[PDB]
């Protein structure tokens, strides 16, 4: 996260480490939806132009974290992923839409002052809150400069008009997308960065007080560049493949 | 610098 | 899980649960043109 | 783009 600052303790009981056995490392950011379900970029588990094509034995689920680093004692989770779905068109080949995939683990984590699911939106909870000009916030603990911090770092963006959402680019942005951050005028910072991936954009409903869970941490160009935006997986506009997959895989 | 972790873990 | 994820779902035991607010949460919901 |  660029311009952020250091959660405080159990800011984010939904925020996971997405974790490499060997070598051991933070692989990206990803959210708790329910005790056996964890969400994340796809982009995270699979992407062939880098060789990266990570599979369930190959990876490890820490929930409850705080630190980076150090292993949590009794405070943070460890899981064994059992199943792995990637949204079958998922497209990694050009603009990384549809970068979603969700997480069975193996046996069910409990609940405690640090672990606690987000709501996925409701087609009214989405429509209210998703206006430009709403502020979101991101969570992570990926790379301060487009190095590596020491505690979980959050900031609250701003969500952006679609339009200049796509004349800061030459990618073509789909409706599975959103951009968020300030506009060079408005003079105040902040984006997701490397390692930041997975990651949930998160927003309080003012009508029952409630996280919601908006958009997934996906791409952008470079960190924190005038002109440039973070972009997201739409999380609702893909709640009917979620809705779909907990209920065959059945959470 | 990340430290290790339970072996019943890996 | 189900449009909106668990069920006691977004209700942060440290903060929602003792009426305690986070340092930043007022920004967002200020920006909601003030919330709840 | 840098696919986060």
């Amino acid at each position: 996260i660029v311009e952020g600052s250091d959660a405080e303790i159990g800011m984010s009981p939904w925020q996971v480490m997405l974790f490499r056995k060997s070598p051991q490392e933070l692989l990206c950011g990803a959210s708790l939806i329910s005790d056996r379900w964890v969400l994340t970029a796809a982009h995270c588990l699979l992407y062939p132009p880098w060789d990266k094509n990570f599979t369930e034995n190959d990876l490890l689920v820490r929930i409850g974290k705080h630190s980076r680093t150090r292993y949590e004692r009794n405070i943070e989770k460890i899981s064994m992923l059992e199943k792995i779905y990637i949204h079958p068109r998922y497209n990694w080949r050009e603009n990384l839409d549809r970068d979603i995939a969700l997480m069975k683990l193996k046996k069910p984590v409990a609940f405690s002052d640090y672990i606690h699911p987000v709501c996925l939106p409701d087609r009214e909870t989405a429509a209210s809150l998703l206006q430009a000009g709403y502020k979101g916030r991101v969570t992570g603990w990926g790379n301060l400069k487009e190095g590596q911090p020491s505690v979980l770092q959050v900031v609250n963006l701003p969500i952006v008009e679609r339009p200049v959402c796509k004349d800061s680019t030459r990618i073509r942005i789909t409706d599975n997308m959103f951009c968020a951050g300030y506009k060079p005028d408005e003079g105040k910072r902040g984006d997701a960065c490397e390692g930041d991936s997975g990651g949930p954009f998160v927003m309080k409903s003012p009508f029952n007080n409630r996280w919601y869970q908006m958009g997934i941490v996906s791409w952008g160009e470079g960190c924190d560049r005038d002109g440039k935006y973070g972009f997201y997986t739409h999380v609702f506009r893909l709640k009917k493949w979620i809705q779909k997959v907990i209920d065959q895989f059945g959470e | 610098d990340f430290e290790e972790i339970p072996e019943e873990y890996l | 899980t189900f449009g909106s994820g668990e069920a006691d779902c977004g209700l942060r035991p440290l903060f929602e649960k003792k009426s305690l607010e986070d340092k930043t949460e007022r920004e967002l919901l200020e920006s909601y043109i003030d919330g709840r | 783009x840098g696919v986060r």
